[PDB]
């Protein structure tokens, strides 16, 4: 039976299979990161300055 | 039966057991004899029975190595057991 | 059955935990008998019994790791299925 | 008996059914805040200032 | 056991990474939701334009 275990928990096996999720592993999570790559375009098309007026109306109204 | 398997060799172990009692006994019994036969004058038959009584210690100590070395590797298909699954999750995990 | 997979891993896991709850006793049990053996006088006996101690210890250390590793591997399961089915939906917008 | 026992309060169950339990409670909790979610417009559809004259 | 303690602080933080990275992926499909409710109503406004053309 030693040997039967030993057939199947077989370092050889062991090491591959573990190798394998890794490389997946990262594949998934940076698959996820630009699966998130629009905020590029968000803080681009909109970088409007004359709502400081609205902000500074606001303000004063404020003040 | 693997589990028989495993239970066979603690079956053993009780056997083994067994007998390292039974000489254990007949070496005192012999040292009995040894200790009259000095007594005796007959310092011959006296330290014959001393050669016979420490010819049964080795066969104890026989005994219990190989108690001890069957115990160790049924530890071993124990632990190695549990591995051996542990690397087939691992394989699930994987694909 | 890939819920009774990530199942089978939280099964998986009270049987490593049950086992470290038993060598831990035995542990302890060796760390008494050299106690007792160095008061014995018979410190080779005794310093085995904490060899044969800290040949546990070990052991413990190795399931803990291999616990957490499989604990962190269910997560990335979890974590990457639903990116997964989020990609799908991109999918559905886009056409 | 204590095996039968043990086969069915095993601790991998235990916790199992401990842990379902907890996450329908959120979910179920959080969806009576949804089910009171209307403040939101009647805070914002009625801002009326007149009827300070009316006091 | 100032060691644990800052792996604690660095599995604490390992997590709103995480959190920030569901955020983000919520807002872009609310955004892409609407372009699909705006642009639908687009796409009819189109064909009744056509209707007066014929």
């Amino acid at each position: 039976e030693l040997k039967y275990i030993a057939t199947e928990a077989s370092p050889a096996k062991v090491a591959e299979i573990a190798e394998d999720s890794d490389v997946y592993v990262s594949e998934i999570e940076e698959a996820a990161d630009i699966l998130a790559g629009d905020p590029e375009i968000d803080l681009g098309i909109d970088v409007t300055d004359e709502l400081n007026q609205l902000e500074t109306e606001l303000l004063l109204s404020q003040g | 039966e693997k589990a028989n398997l495993i239970t066979n060799a603690k079956v053993h172990i009780h056997k083994l057991n067994l007998v390292n009692r039974n000489y254990t006994k007949r070496a005192e019994i012999s040292r009995k004899n040894a200790k009259i036969a000095l007594r005796r004058g007959e310092k011959t038959r006296a330290k014959n029975f001393l050669i016979q009584y420490k010819s049964y210690n080795a066969k104890i100590d026989r005994s219990n190595n190989i108690r001890s070395k069957i115990e160790r590797q049924i530890q071993a298909i124990e632990e190695g057991q549990l591995i051996s699954q542990t690397g087939s999750i691992f394989e699930g995990i994987r694909d």
